[PDB]
């Protein structure tokens, strides 16, 4: 897609994270966890609950009916109706597929974007002391304990305490 | 020896297909509908002070035919009309009928006021018809009188007629013209004499020749405020005892279907209720209300979630 | 947003430039300065410009009076009249909230996309001679005078002449 | 320690709301507005051939009422009516009067020719009336002739008149059939006879007859084509035309209330005034006339000149 | 334009490059090649397929007279018929320019997009082995012959291979 | 110095302009239309149980004029009508003519079905003229009768006709109305009385009178007889009286066009001009079509962009 991270890099989706739309697996010495991102999962469904908001409704505009079901209508002016009727139809099929294709191709990439907006926030905190692997992971070097992984959750992560040991395990 | 951290997105089993502007196949973690397609069988009169007309038509109304003669004032903001319903117990047709039967449908409400014409001794205003029966007995539109000569064979007399419009609104007034079935029956109502009716008033003027099997045929106008509208005949002239105001605004609803009052609806059409939230609908073309707009379309999925991309 | 920058990486934008849409600020030894950039604020301009002279037009369709605003109109056709003209106003009425809805959404995007792509010029021009703060910002790691601030903005800083002391003050 | 360059974006301190697909509150730098509000309450007539017809009502200008004396000719690329204007100074209308008033109101301009009709020593052909004051005293619609008889209460003869349209375009005629009031009334114009106003062409035909009941003048028209001639035989009760007209090509119509401008141009119209707009849409009324904005149930549509506003 | 490649830090295109859409230039000691792309070109084949399979159509509506072109028609509903259709006929002349300029606006993004994705699919293959120049180029640091080469544009490069001698390279 | 990997795109020496929502002059590699100019000069009937009418004009088929003898029966799913078709072979004029014309176009064929008028020794129903000529010698419309004296001078005699609808659908009754040019033409025919024609059913009422004012004219009018019901036309002179009356069958596409049939080809759009038969949206060749048509646009053009911007070298 646009932003190449959702069916892009990311090779695919997880299905056991319920609690969110994005989110992190970790690795290290005390073992693996996951964990969802409220930001960006907030950021994604309240963008689609603003789009349900806009399309989900009906005009307001009382509509009287112009076509007898019980008697015959003028044969010139129902002939004229048909004609505006259904025309004003192929105009609303028109405008409904082209409105929902158009959302859910913008639907989509909203989404995608969110995916790759957390992706580079985490790539500049974590700064020179991790590397990307390409498939939406980010290989650290240095000691990354339970608390350093919430703190690149969270958004706290100072990349200057690591850093001297992180060039150094990278150098080799 | 290095830790990880791994970015993803959540995903789903079961996923659902939607169109985009690029694919006609495109999965999704989740959809919801935006075309109605299902409609309630049902006339939703919830919050609505509603009339059932049933057997009578919207113009029986105006010139209270039998079938009418409960509906021949009221107030509502729903008319609700149906099928084969009774406007004409005579044999005849109105003029511009359904320019009438629209008008009534957006009206919400009719009030009669009496026109108090009168006529002399040698006109019989009590005309009754067996075609018009009402408590087992020949009679006729119970807001119209058909004249005719007191005698057989005797000549209608010229009758002068005015009606004003006393009220600070306008004023729907009708009347029939009868046209005989051969020259014997005209000469035994009206006479000899050769007949014209005229109806005249400021925003009006019109002709009528009675043509010479039998059917009374209906004209109608509007009368405005502090107006006068004055009739001149000499047979043949079937005159208003009533006049009728329209008063304010209701929906007119043209359906078989039967009234509920626990549910509540904007848009109605012949099949019955429409109570979607949804913007577009599928059931018909012809609604009436403040409706979703009909596409010619079974469904179109708008998706609520990113694409789903399973393990 | 799409793009990430505007309401995104980069915390708020700057009341006291008035001279541009996108710029620089910079610090070092001397003081500091502000500057515009000139190309990524035209293009911005130019492509709203682009929308203003499509949407901001009337079409040449002559329209005559179909109904009389001082006599009376027979009540079936003035009802055909109002219920073609109700529907033609629904559908410019949706038509008119998609059209602006859709281009504002597509301005925002655009603006946050000139920022994100003056700001990917600039990470590559400096190569291993700065780093990311993750705040919109280049840390350089070498003296930059106002001289060489300015061929960072004009497009001409060449990253070789800097290279061996920036990549010694990296590494420390 | 290091030195810094930092890129970011303009803000404003008074940002404006604007509607996306996503956001209903998005704040923006700087927004135009798309639906027109406010309109001119005057007819902007500059670089326009126009005629403002005042007092005087289009039908008027065919049959040649007192109050049309300075529109009965004239050329106009756009022709104006106002509200209570005066088609008809002697009680009566037209049948079917709308038609003609919309064909009127489409055209762009008008001129007058001559039908010819001569008539017998018999019948007086200057029958004037109070109703219609022209300059100091009685009378009559300038394009027809009231045809009464000469002698009071003889007998109006049975009378033949025909006109051939040597035009190669097609020509509007009117005429007029008189109601009398009384019997009286009757006896005394057109004598004791039975009155039949029959008119006949290879178009159009039909017949009528005065009903007997401060009278009436009620009117009737038909289009006489290229070559075709049109025959009126009556016996008392016609109004006859002196003069047929031609409706020149084609013109706008405006209906309204509001007063003339010279100095201002617009392509835009409705009965409050003009709207003189660059703007694509508008909500001051759905009756428009020209190539006009489009009319929409909104009162404003922010379109986003700028990026997102974050301040401080 | 919005991602940055085409039009924008990439300086033009190839029109040597005739069997694909997107491709690789490369230069070491064996001499000079060019290869196209066949993942991106085709996303960008099928996703323009997509749009005319849903735009190249009309609808199924039996539409019969109202205007008679040999004789004449009564002249208040035919100025109704008239107001309609050329009310009908702006719809539609709007519909169509927005459709095709929005479209166009999306396509030509979109072809902008894949370009990038490739580009940074490469950028995250050579890892630290290479740098970006700023014009689409990656200035490898290290010995990369045909077979090397090859490896980058098939997605087998393993950089761990190549690391010691770009480190060493880099660095000094 | 390093060895390089460069990515990049494809471009073309001549590219095309097209308009996007920020830019009016925006080159890309390719485009294609959607907006059809060009129309095939033919009626493409292939797959289509058509009649074309020719020098018949509709309103011919329920009279029978001599022009529409092969066309007073059929079925069909298509009908196409030709400029300056004969409607009248005798001069006259039909009331409310355009109704009745837009009705026959409707409809998905035609049969008819016999009064059973039968008139007495005093008429003469077998009336003919010079103006409508078939097989050689003089004759009338082959659906109407026109009644007239048998002795020239004598009064025609008080005749009723009454049509009885025995169908389930309603039945099309078409009858004219001679109008003599001089009285002295008026009195061979008709005699000296004065003459009153009546028609009559239970949906219908009216009077017709002749007008007296080198040939006549007839004028013809219509009205439509219900399941169950009947019609009486009661005379002395001066009705032309149907033999037959018409019932329109079902559905139809009807066309008015100026070119000619091809049953090669198919086609599910027609205009006067001729055919279209393009895969594209829009169109602007004539904004009066009919069938399932692309959509009238007032556009020469609109390219679709099928490819990324041309940057060329
Ligand atoms: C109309 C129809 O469908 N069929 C005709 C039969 O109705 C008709 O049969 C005769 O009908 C006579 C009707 O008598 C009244 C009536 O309608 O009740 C008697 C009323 O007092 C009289 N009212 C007034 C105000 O004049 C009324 C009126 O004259 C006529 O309706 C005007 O047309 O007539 C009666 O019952 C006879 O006994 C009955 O045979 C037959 C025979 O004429 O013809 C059908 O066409
Ligand atoms: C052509 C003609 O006869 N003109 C008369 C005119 C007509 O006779 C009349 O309008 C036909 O309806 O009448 C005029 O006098 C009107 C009449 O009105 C009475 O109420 C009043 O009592 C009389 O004194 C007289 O004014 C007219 O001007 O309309 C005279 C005209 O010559
Ligand atoms: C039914 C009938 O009477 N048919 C006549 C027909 C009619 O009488 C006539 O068309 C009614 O208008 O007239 C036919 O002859 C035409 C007639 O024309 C005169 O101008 C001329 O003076 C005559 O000699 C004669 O030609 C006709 O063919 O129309 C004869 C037909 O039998
Ligand atoms: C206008 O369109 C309606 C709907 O297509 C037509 O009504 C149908 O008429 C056919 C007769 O050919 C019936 O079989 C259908 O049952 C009708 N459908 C409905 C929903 O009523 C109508 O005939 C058209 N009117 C005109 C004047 O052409
Ligand atoms: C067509 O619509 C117009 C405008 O809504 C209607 O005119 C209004 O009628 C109401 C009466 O219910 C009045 O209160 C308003 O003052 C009228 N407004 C204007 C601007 O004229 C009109 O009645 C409708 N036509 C028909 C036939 O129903
Ligand atoms: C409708 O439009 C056509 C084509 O422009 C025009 O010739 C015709 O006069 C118009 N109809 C009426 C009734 O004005
Ligand atoms: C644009 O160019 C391509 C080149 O292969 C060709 O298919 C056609 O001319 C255009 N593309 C489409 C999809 O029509
Ligand atoms: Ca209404
Ligand atoms: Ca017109």
């Amino acid at each position: 897609g646009l932003f190449g991270a959702i069916a892009g890099f990311i090779e695919n989706g997880w299905e056991g994270m319920v609690d969110g739309w994005y989110g992190f697996r970790h690795q290290n010495a005390q073992g693996t966890g996951q964990a969802a991102d409220y930001k960006s999962t907030q950021a994604a469904i309240d963008q689609i609950t603003g789009k349900l908001n806009r399309i989900i409704k009906k005009t307001n505009t009382e509509f009287e009916s112009i076509e007898s079901e019980f008697s015959e209508i003028d044969h010139q002016i129902g002939n004229v109706i048909n004609w505006t009727k259904d025309s004003i139809t192929d105009i609303w099929t028109y405008q409904a597929e082209l409105l929902v294709a158009m959302e859910n191709q913008h639907t989509i990439d909203m989404a995608d974007s969110e995916m790759l907006n957390l992706y580079e926030r985490v790539r500049k905190q974590l700064r020179q002391n991790a590397e990307e692997d390409g498939k939406g992971c980010f290989e650290i070097y240095h000691a990354c304990d339970d608390s350093c992984m919430e703190s690149i959750r969270n958004n706290t992560y100072d990349h200057s305490q690591y850093r001297e040991e992180a060039l150094l395990n990278r150098l080799n | 020896d290095p830790d990880k951290i791994c970015l993803g997105h959540h995903a789903v089993a079961n996923g659902t297909i939607v169109k985009t502007l690029t694919n006609e196949q495109e999965e999704v973690t989740n959809a919801t509908e935006t075309v109605e397609s299902t409609s309630l069988n049902r006339l939703c009169m919830k919050g609505r002070n509603h009339k059932d007309l049933g057997n009578c038509h919207p113009i029986g109304m105006l010139i209270g035919t039998p079938a009418c003669d409960l509906h021949l004032t009221g107030t509502w903001d729903t008319l609700i009309e149906r099928k084969n319903a009774i406007a004409y117990c005579y044999p005849g047709a109105t003029v511009n009928e359904e320019a009438l039967r629209q008008k009534i449908m957006e009206s919400g409400g009719i009030s009669k006021i009496n026109t108090g014409f009168t006529y002399g001794s040698s006109i019989n205003s009590a005309g009754t018809t067996k075609a018009c029966m009402r408590n087992g007995g020949n009679s006729f539109y119970a807001e119209l009188k058909w004249l005719v000569s007191k005698n057989k064979g005797q000549n209608f007399p010229q009758t002068t007629n005015t009606y004003r419009n006393a009220d600070t609104a306008e004023h729907l007034i009708m009347w029939g013209i009868h046209h005989p079935s051969s020259t014997q029956e005209k000469n035994d109502l009206y006479g000899t004499q050769s007949l014209s009716i005229s109806v005249g008033s400021s925003t009006y003027k019109n002709n009528f020749v009675p043509v010479v099997l039998s059917r009374i045929d209906f004209h109608w106008t509007l009368v405005q405020p502090g107006d006068k509208i004055t009739f001149s005949h000499n047979g043949g002239l079937i005159a208003p005892s009533r006049v009728s105001k329209l008063i304010g605004r209701g929906l007119g609803i043209q359906s078989e279907a039967p009234i509920d009052n626990s549910c509540e609806s904007k848009c109605f059409w012949r099949g019955g209720s429409i109570n979607t939230r949804l913007p577009f609908q599928n059931l018909s073309p012809r609604t009436v209300g403040q409706c979703p707009k009909y596409v010619n379309k079974k469904s179109l999925m708008l998706a609520t979630g990113m694409r789903n991309v399973p393990e």
